[PDB]
RNA sequence: UUAAGUUAUUAAGGGCGCACGGUGGAUGCCUUGGCACUAGAAGCCGAUGAAGGACGUUACUAACGACGAUAUGCUUUGGGG
RNA sequence: CCGAUAGUGAACCAGUACCGUGAGGGAAAGGUGAAAAGCACCCCGGAAGGGGAGUGAAAUAGAACCUGAAACCGUGUGCU
RNA sequence: AUGGUAGGAGAGCGUUCUAAGGGCGUUGAAGCAUGAUCGUAAGGACAUGUGGAGCGCUUAGAAGUGAGAAUGCCGGUGUGAGUAGCGAAAGACGGGUGAGAAUCCCGUCCACCGAUUGACUAAGGUUUCCAGAGGAAGGCUCGUCCGCUCUGGGUUAGUCG
RNA sequence: ACGCGAGCUGGGUUCAGAACGUCGUGAGACAGUUCGGUCCCUAUCCGUCGUGGGCGUAGGAAAUUUGAGAGGAGCUGUCC
RNA sequence: AGAUGAUGAGGUUAAUAGGUUCGAGGUGGAAGCAUGGUGACAUGUGGAGCUGACGAAUACUAAUCGAUCGAAGACUUAAU
């Protein structure tokens, strides 16, 4: 129940392809505010 | 329903102390689900104290802790007296809701999708 | 559980100690060696 | 045209941080700051701090326009790992890593 | 225009060359130290208190060394500049 | 005859740290620059760290400081 | 004529040092890296950058003389893997501090121990003590806190022992 | 692998204690029995069961579908 | 529906969830009155009173602002 061989770096990187992090939305405030995420309190340059 | 990954007795006690403090402040900051589920609770407490009957008074004293707001001018009363004397009137017309809620950002220590809760 | 080494200062100073090791020839032999090694410490 | 900024030997793993940095590669300083203020890690605000000083450099020193500034390149690389211990009733130990952060920002030109 | 046929266009990622960095501390060079020898001295101290030490004494001053209530030293001469 | 995995255990904080009830066992650790002239002053930064400026023949010579390999980790890239 | 193991004989390739000779070298040595060059081989030159001082050539002499393996020794590095794990006890809210808060302070409520996780005296441990200042390092996360660091203070006996 | 213990137990072995019978000068042996007596592992590769991501089908999208093939199913009994 | 993510239902022109109201269902006669009762207790007021997941209804509360992506019908030949 332990490694028999070694992890080749190619195989490592292959595995951790989907090991990522996606993004936030970050719209503007056409309702009230500066550029700030949609439909939201002022998080940064916002009012609504 | 929701459990909070916590025990039943701790849970009940937490919720009732929550709603107590809430009544004191009229809004507070906490997490999401704890607010989601003190929501219905205190909605029902309002639904009680909208009536002022002694029966409901008794039923509420179950849940409300035994607390003293020092109101202004060195004036003091309890959450109970407040509820049956100040707040029932306010939403005396309304037919639900009575609260609102405000998503906010994570906390530092965690990914705590925190929230403010207030009255409406 | 109990492990070893329940210390006593006096007992340390008794089975060790200057006046102890200096009683016996076979005691005094070692101090020479500690001095010979220049080990900083005796007893 | 370009400006540097560099954080020396920061108490974070390069793999802990390389991901939060693998996004703003190719972007603008403005959107990038927003992204940093939105992602809920601990690497972020540091990187933000670095960015602010980078552009403080590019302005106070080179005086380029802070809006046509894209991210030229940014990465980080290893640093001087240190070592600490673990009780377990008998000997055991581990390492605390570090990081060398580098971010270069250009006005997209020569 | 329809058929029948060929054929692209993708790199999420990876590989191969190239370049640029980082870590780390080999290599190169060097010596402060040592090893083995040569020749000549010397071989060995203490109850007048030994070796070996502990406590102290200094501008700061940490240890190391020096000296010990005359305590980071005194008298003395000869040199000394 | 060796030139810091050598040479004595010990070129520095050595019989020391440390270990051991106790005898006893017992390490690691050298190199700025000719000169410290050891980065005045500005900017970001909570600070650290930096970027400029400035010194220096040289600061990818900046105190952990001569060269600075390899494993390893990274960014770009031409062909796939 | 010329497959070839133990093995035998022979020819050699290089490394360090010494003598002599003759030389190179801040107009940049040694090392270092690159490279599409030469040699039948051990290997050797050249140019190119870094490098910032000593080194080759010829001849002969001498040797701690040539390493891929010894479940070899010493150091650094990975892999596993962002995995496994993060050691006992009910917390919640507000207010505050502050660059920065779940983890610090203050308050309220709640909860737990309950012949005790309580209080004493010893042994043993030796300044961990208190008052300030500190995030650099330590704290199994965090950290404005600390049994962490710095500074400065701190233990009083005829009856106690 | 007298199918399977990195899937379970260990009742028996075989362990060290002990008894009996026999043999052995004895130390001990037998097997002749008897009571009792410690079963480790965070799954890297293939493999398997499920689940997604990526891209491609010479225009792009939504929905419905043929099915090349693959898997599954076939047990009995009884009164009239 | 579901480890996750995928699936699905909805996203203000809105019944998605919650609340409120009603109901269902469950439990078993609330409190306060009054009466009886020396008392414990009992009766009526009253299938009362309460009721988490269930059902309807009601926009009272929140799913609003808004952002990102997203093609330009290839060739050959015979028909056309």
């Amino acid at each position: 129940a332990v490694p028999k061989r070694r992890t080749s770096k190619t195989r490592k990187n292959k595995r951790r392809t989907h090991f990522k992090i996606s993004v936030p939305g970050m719209t503007e405030c056409p309702n009230c505010g500066e550029y700030k995420l949609s439909h939201r309190v002022c998080k940064n340059c916002g009012s609504y | 329903y929701r459990k909070l990954g916590r025990t039943s007795d701790q849970r009940k006690a937490m919720l009732r102390d929550l709603a107590t403090s809430l009544i004191i402040s009229e809004r507070i900051e906490t997490t999401e689900a704890r607010a989601k589920e003190v929501r219905s609770v205190v909605e029902k407490l309002i639904t009680l104290g909208k009536k002022g009957d002694l029966a409901s008074r008794r039923n509420a004293a179950k849940t409300l802790r035994n607390v003293e707001i020092l109101n202004e001018d060195e004036t003091t009363q309890t959450a109970l007296q407040k509820l049956f004397g100040e707040i029932a009137e306010r939403y005396t017309e309304r037919q639900g809701g009575y609260t609102r809620i405000l998503k906010q950002g994570p906390r530092r220590g965690d990914g705590a999708e925190s929230v403010i809760i207030e009255l409406v | 559980v109990k492990r070893t080494y329940q210390p006593n200062k006096r007992k340390h100073s008794k089975v060790h100690g200057f006046r102890k090791r200096m009683s016996t020839k076979n005691g005094r032999k070692v101090l020479a060696r500690r001095r010979r090694k220049g080990r900083k410490v005796l007893s | 045209m370009e400006a540097k900024a560099v954080a020396r030997t920061i108490r974070i793993a390069p793999r802990k941080v390389r991901l939060v940095l693998d996004l703003i590669r190719g972007k603008n300083a403005a959107e990038a700051i927003a992204i940093l203020k939105l992602t809920n890690k601990a690497s972020s605000p540091v990187i933000e701090k670095v960015l602010m000083s980078a552009l403080a450099n590019a302005e106070h020193n080179y005086d380029m326009n802070t809006d046509e500034l894209v991210v030229k390149e940014a990465y980080a690389n290893e640093g001087p790992t240190l070592k600490r211990f673990r009780p377990q009733g008998r000997a055991s130990a581990i390492n605390k890593r570090t990081s060398h952060i580098t971010i270069v920002v250009s006005d997209g030109k020569e």
